[PDB]
């Protein structure tokens, strides 16, 4: 069984970046606007067994944001992200929270602020009270540094799930095939190696 | 596909095609969702497609395709509605109204439909806001007539209501005009005697159903901005505070009613309202203890299990409680008969307190502030809560967050590790606990002193030994640094020391032992006063720090370099003076041993020592006992440096050694920390270094050059390129550093600024793009700064070298080079502050140039671009004002001033730059100011465009209007004419000026403005 | 979980990598603890590497006696590698990865240990 999520936010604040982190591993960092929606499926486990989110990644600019609340229907959880660095998407919260529940009326919810990792931050932790007369859950998150990226998922499983003991496990790590390389393959290895390593890994100041 | 039909409009719409397409997005998958996605999306926005939604209304199986249906509608209704043809606004009111009635009345469809009918309820409510009540007076009599004929139609009557209220009292600031939210909010509160009649009836003569439900979801909403006589010169509060907490279908939207009553602007002399507003709260608490959890309840237990929405309603309770009492609760303070319900309310917030959920203690801990910190002011009141604040002690000891301070954590294996990261989040917690604590220390500190001190002999016995019990008293103790006198304290930090010393002992294994030390070091770093007073127990502390810099535990030995530093800071000047008993001042025993204490430290943690041991040198005044420890301070680094300067100055062959190139790096490092915290006095330091240095930041810029020609572009990436940087960046920051803070600003123009200038701006202006330092423009923005005044030609050649080559690396688009990019912004900001004449100076061409790159920046997202680009076209302006009546401020007039207008107009009204609407504004409100007050003397226009003597002010309205036509030509001649008529008028008053262009805002979004919406006052 | 049959012969903290050649840019895949994990049926030697808070498996497969650890240009502290069967995602799938480490020494040591536990497969 699976759950549908929508993910809604102004633009640029993070929201397919967040996502992309979950299925991947990656951070991107160019903002290509998102179209309308963009579905992916996103699965964890856990102590109580699978878990799936169908993610629904929404468009949160005006100009690109296609079936706007329709893209709401049926969505069992949802996750409101905004940027710490920027406060203008702090106070259109209140308009997406809006628009969301006036098409789901009783689901769980996250309130995320993103981009934590942004030394000179404009929304101040004091600040964010909204989520308290609406109950969203509130984290702090960079989906750059993971600060809390896990958070967010966590607390909608168990709270679909109905089981506040939930935790993410382990996935089984089956064993591993042995193969010979091509013998056929192995001049293109060469070639596609070389360009591999004449290409600079990324953030090299980085501690890891 | 076939599913592209629908998109085909020269054809009828195949419905059962439109619910296959729809079907296919919602409950499909894969490349067909995401096909159909697209064709829905195109479908959408085709400008007929309302003309459809009948058809779909009527034809369609799916309830999705009907919520679309509605969608385009809305789209219509919202921004196209007075384009229409009056028929067919009739016509669509008509079957919106029909629809509802229909789905009301089919008892399966009400129950099944809910979101379709939400959605036509939301419709209907947007073409209220443009037809009612003007072109709809009988809306409301009519609504309240139909709603006695059925129990379905006065249920969605509720939700209508609602969602009319929250578009007109809650989310019409950003939506409508002013005078727009104003037509409105009068109407409904004309309207509101009978819609609250309504409202009433239907409480009263129900219980727990949907119909109450609703009519309470509509109540919330009314009390944003309904007058407070409703409430309370009816039964209503009654009914709220008692009848609707008994059931819990209704007891949460009750108490969230509650909640917002208790917020209600309410007369203060009133002894009756006073009663009423006591009674409703103490309906409220007698219904919670005897229908939901007695005031003992386990509510830490209950949130944790988190059955049905208990969680919601827990959280709910904390908001009605810390809202009604924060307001209310001195009603409750000097009446015996109140004195129980006062500390119930309080006792049902301290087991509140105790639920584990972060967020939801930040609002009770917000609460207890706003009480501790009345208890401290306010006479007489703090006896009434002694037992409160003696359990609330207990709560805030016990859930003590992780001090910044302390760098130990334990992992998921139970080892107790250094930090991988900052808790970034829990900053803000500790500073409200740990002032939540310091207030309830001063109002009984023998109760807090007795609880530390006993649950602290608690771990020493083991009774309650943990690290988690450990920890959060530690943090606890140290965070009351400053509550008790320097007698209590003395005995308080001996017992707390001697106690933390024995656990050490007895607690064996790494674990255990970094817990402790942890704890120790962030205790005594809270009490410096202690310290001060205790020289011979200060020095140990330093000493013990000092073999925890030995520590092969990595927290550990991190932390004794932030304790050490944090000491430092307070206790200084213990280290500068001799000490009685002592051969030496102390920094001098620091001094000499500095290469044994710090060898076994990351350089960064040196560094950080180095920092420190600064610091206490800058409190010795005589200057040459100063410079004489300065000197002794840099003895390592200054005989590396030596020995370096004589290798590389024989042959550049050795620094491409990549040992010797991070040697060099943490030298310069070393003179960059000492520098912090030294400022000024560190001039004879950097004098000795200076001349060699620059040398080297030309050897290094050859070898980077040298190294991009034989090897490309790629080489930047390289760690050999990256090492020689570092030498560079840190050169460029360690002279920003001793800039900064420089106090003889004759040496720096005399002895520094040519010399940087002659080594820094060629190699920038002649690197290629990717091997230029953003930090150099960081660099130069401080000399500026400081000394731009005095080097008028320096500035001058600054911006030669720097400013076209670093435009044309940023112009391109708006993220390549976002370092360079911001330093750039900064660099001309403080160049056109300071200095200005240096852009006058400029050729015609670069000047243009300039009024280029001002107007790039304000289109940037990037707020650190965009504001200083906005501040700097201010500043210019200003700038050109304050010249007067000469030839380059009319030229500069004639060239710019509509250039600088209509750029400002055009980040205003896209909708991508809604961060900078009150800059874009300043500026807007500036330049039209300077036409109104005639302070452009030449005219604006050319020659014969317009009649001889014509007023500037004329002309401006005339390229305004002209302007605005063709940029939004589907706004009428006169919405134009009466927008610019304001606007100009209001040029003077900020705020009003503002509302203007706000409403200008709303304007353009939709067709059929009304003009006189900009006489708004 | 499968991993209580095999013995860890080295742990350490790493980010991958995997290249994109489209894009022509690497994209990390996962940090975490870098595991080799000996069979103790079959003895042979794989790389098991998880993310952190999430527990999902980033790197799966033999440390295949074939494989080279080659420098990258950018970094003095990571290694590149050709895998020709990694399961991490769950189809026998071959990439280019790039594993850094949080020192020279780690991502030396991280070589020397590679290459034992080559000679161990080799047997
Ligand atoms: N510093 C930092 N940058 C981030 C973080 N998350 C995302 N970004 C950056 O922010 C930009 C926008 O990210 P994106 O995911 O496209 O935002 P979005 O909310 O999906 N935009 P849209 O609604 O238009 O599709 C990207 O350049 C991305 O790299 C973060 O945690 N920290
Ligand atoms: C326990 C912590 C520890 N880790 N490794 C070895 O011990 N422990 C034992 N002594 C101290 C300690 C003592 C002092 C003294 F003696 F000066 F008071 C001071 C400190 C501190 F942290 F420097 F203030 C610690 N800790
Ligand atoms: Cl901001
Ligand atoms: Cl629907
Ligand atoms: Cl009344
Ligand atoms: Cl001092
Ligand atoms: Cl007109
Ligand atoms: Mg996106």
């Amino acid at each position: 069984v699976q759950f549908k999520l929508v993910l809604v936010g102004d633009g640029g604040t993070g929201k397919t970046t967040f996502v992309k982190r979950h299925l991947t591993g990656e951070f991107e960092k160019k903002y290509v606007a998102t179209l309308g929606v963009e579905v992916h499926p996103l699965v964890f486990h856990t102590n109580r067994g699978p878990i799936k989110f169908n993610v629904w990644d929404t468009a949160g600019q005006e100009k690109f944001g296609g079936l706007r609340d329709g893209y709401y229907i049926q969505a069992q959880c949802a996750i409101i992200m905004f940027d710490v660095t920027s406060r203008v998407t702090y106070k259109n919260v209140p308009n997406w929270h809006r628009d969301l529940v006036r098409v789901c009326e009783n689901i769980p919810i996250v309130l995320c602020g993103n981009k934590v990792d942004i030394k000179d931050r404009k929304v101040k932790a004091k600040s964010i009270v909204f989520h308290r007369k609406k109950n969203l859950q509130y984290y702090d998150i960079s989906a750059k540094s993971n600060y809390n990226f896990e958070k967010p998922f966590l607390w909608l499983a168990r709270k679909l799930i109905g089981d506040p003991n939930l935790e993410f496990v382990a996935m089984p790590a089956l064993a591993p095939p042995e193969v010979v390389m091509d013998p056929a393959l192995a001049a293109q290895y060469e070639h596609d190696l070389e360009v591999a390593q004449t290409t600079a890994l990324p953030d090299e100041d980085d501690d890891l | 596909g076939a599913m592209e039909g629908i998109l085909d409009f020269s054809n009828d719409l195949d419905i059962a095609l439109l619910d296959q397409v729809v079907s296919t997005f919602y409950q499909g998958s894969g490349v067909q969702q995401k096909q159909a996605q697209e064709i829905l999306t195109k479908f959408q926005d085709n400008p007929d497609a309302w003309q459809k939604a009948d058809q779909i209304l009527q034809f369609s199986t799916n309830p999705q395709s009907k919520f679309i249906a509605l969608s385009i509608l809305d789209k219509l209704i919202t921004r196209k509605w007075k384009l229409l043809p009056n028929d067919h606004r009739i016509g669509i009111r008509n079957f919106v109204v029909g629809m509802i009635i229909s789905m009301c009345q089919d008892d399966e469809v009400f129950k099944t439909q809910k979101n379709l009918i939400n959605k036509s309820d939301l419709t209907l409510v947007q073409i209220l806001k443009q037809e009612w009540p003007q072109n709809w007076p009988e809306f409301i009599p009519e609504l309240i007539g139909s709603s006695s004929s059925s129990v379905n139609v006065c249920e969605n009557n509720m939700i209508v209501l609602k969602l009319l209220s929250e578009e007109v009292f809650d989310f019409s600031a950003e939506q409508m005009t002013q005078a727009k939210a104003l037509h409105l909010k009068n109407s409904m509160s004309k309207e509101f005697e009978q819609i609250f009649k309504l409202c009433f009836q239907v409480l009263e003569q129900g219980s727990s159903s949907s119909l109450i439900v609703a009519t309470l979801e509509s109540l919330l909403r009314y009390l944003h901005w309904i007058p407070y006589r409703y409430i309370y010169e009816t039964n209503i509060l009654e009914l709220l505070s008692t009848k609707f907490m008994t059931s819990p279908d209704t007891r949460a939207i009750t108490l969230k009613c509650l909640t917002e009553v208790s917020n209600l602007k309410i007369p203060q002399d009133n002894d009756l309202i006073k009663r009423q507003t006591v009674l409703f709260f103490q309906n409220t608490l007698q219904q919670i203890a005897t229908s939901v959890m007695p005031v003992t309840a386990d509510l830490k237990a209950t949130y944790a299990n988190a059955n049905g929405n208990d969680q919601s309603f827990l959280q709910d309770l904390a908001m009605f409680l810390t809202t009604y009492l924060a307001r209310n609760r001195a009603l409750l303070e000097s009446d015996e008969s109140l004195r129980e319900l006062l500390l119930n309310a309080h006792q049902y917030l301290i087991q509140l307190s105790k639920i584990e959920e972060r967020e939801l203690f930040k609002t009770t801990l917000d609460y207890w502030h706003n009480l501790v910190a009345d208890l401290f002011y306010e006479p007489l009141k703090k006896h009434i809560y002694e037992e409160i604040c003696s359990q609330l002690r207990l709560v805030i000891i016990e859930n003590m967050v992780r001090p910044e301070e302390v760098l130990v954590v334990e992992n998921d294996e139970g080892e107790i590790v250094r930090e991988f990261v900052k808790e970034s989040d829990t900053i803000q917690l500790y500073k409200s606990e740990r002032e939540v604590l310091v207030y309830l220390t001063h109002l009984n500190v023998i109760d807090t002193e007795e609880i530390m001190i006993s649950k602290l002999a608690r771990q020493i016995d083991g009774s309650e030994w943990s690290w988690h019990n450990i920890n959060t008293l530690s943090w606890a103790i140290g965070s009351i640094s400053g509550t008790m006198s320097e007698d209590t304290e003395k005995r308080f930090v001996v017992t707390v020391i001697k106690d933390l010393l024995d656990l050490c002992v007895k607690k064996r294994g790494k674990d255990n032992k970094a817990v402790v030390a942890s704890d120790i070091m962030y205790v005594v770093g809270q009490y410096p006063r202690f310290l001060k007073a205790h020289w011979n127990f200060l020095r140990t502390v330093i000493l013990k720090l000092f073999e925890f810099m030995h520590e092969t535990h990595e927290g550990v030995q991190d932390m004794a370099c932030d304790t050490f530093i944090k000491i430092v800071q307070k206790c200084k000047y213990h280290f500068v003076i001799q000490q009685p008993r002592e051969s030496e001042p102390f920094i001098q025993t620091i001094i000499r041993d500095i290469q044994k204490t710090t060898a076994d430290l990351q350089p960064q943690q040196v560094h950080t020592f180095y920092k420190a041991c600064g610091i206490i040198i800058s409190e010795e005044r005589s200057v040459a006992e100063r410079n004489r420890l300065l000197s002794d301070l840099m003895q390592l680094p200054n005989m590396a440096w030596d020995t370096i300067v004589e290798q590389s100055t024989a042959n550049p062959t050795l620094l491409l050694d990549s040992e010797t190139v991070k040697i060099i790096a943490n030298i310069i490092k070393t003179n960059v920390a000492v520098c912090t915290s030294m400022g000024a006095d560190f001039y004879p330091q950097l004098g000795h270094i200076y001349y060699n240095m620059l040398q080297l930041y030309r050897a290094v810029s050859s070898m980077i050059s040298a190294q991009v020609a034989a090897e490309g572009l790629i080489a930047t990436k390289t760690p050999k390129v990256r090492g020689l940087r570092t030498i560079k960046k840190e050169i460029l920051k360690l002279v920003e550093t001793y800039i900064s803070k420089a106090r003889n600003l004759d040496d720096v123009v005399k002895v520094l600024v040519e010399p940087l200038l002659n080594a820094v701006l060629e190699d920038y202006m002649n690197n290629v793009p990717d091997a230029r330092d953003a930090e150099v423009l960081n660099c130069m923005t401080t000399v500026v700064e400081k000394v731009g005044h005095m080097i008028p030609q320096g500035v001058i050649l600054i911006l030669q070298s720097v400013f076209e080559c670093t435009l044309d690396m940023i112009n391109k688009d708006f993220t390549e080079y976002p370092e360079h990019r911001v330093e750039f912004y900064k660099l001309l900001k403080v160049i056109n502050e300071k200095s200005f004449a240096a852009f006058l100076e400029l050729p015609p061409a670069a000047f243009k140039l300039f009024v280029d790159a001002i107007c790039w920046a304000f289109k940037h997202n990037n707020r650190d671009v965009e504001v200083n680009g906005l501040q700097i076209a201010l500043d210019l302006v200003k700038n050109i004002e304050r010249m007067g009546n000469v030839p380059f401020a009319n030229e500069f007039h004639k060239n710019y001033f509509f250039i600088f207008v209509s750029e400002t107009f055009f980040v205003l009204t896209d909708s991508d730059h809604k961060s900078g609407f009150s800059k874009q504004a300043l500026l807007l409100m500036k330049l039209i100011s300077l036409v109104y007050d005639n302070k452009i003397s030449v005219p604006l226009y050319q020659e014969a465009e317009v009649p001889q003597g014509t007023s500037n002010q004329v002309y401006l309205s005339q390229y305004l209007a002209n302007m605005l036509s063709n940029a939004f030509p589907h706004l009428t001649s006169e919405q134009i004419a009466s927008f610019l008529s304001a606007l100009t008028k209001q040029c003077k008053d900020l705020v009003v000026f503002k509302g203007t262009l706000r409403d200008f805002l709303v304007q353009i979004k939709e067709v059929g403005g009304d003009p006189t919406d900009y006489l708004f006052a | 979980t499968a991993e209580e049959d095999e013995e860890v012969l080295y742990k350490v903290r790493a980010k991958l990598f995997r290249f994109d050649k489209d894009a022509k840019e690497w994209k990390e895949r996962g940090t975490g603890d870098c595991k080799f994990l000996k069979n103790k049926k079959t003895n042979k030697v794989r790389i098991l590497m998880r993310r952190d808070k999430t527990l999902k498996i980033c790197a799966n497969h033999i440390i295949a006696p074939e494989y080279t650890l080659k420098p990258n240009v950018g970094s003095d502290r990571s290694w590149v590698y050709a895998c020709t069967a990694d399961i991490a995602e769950g189809e026998a799938e071959a990439f280019t990865f790039a594993i850094r480490f949080g020192s020279k020494e780690n991502a030396d040591k991280f070589k020397e240990e590679f290459e034992k536990a080559q000679e161990i497969n080799k047997k």
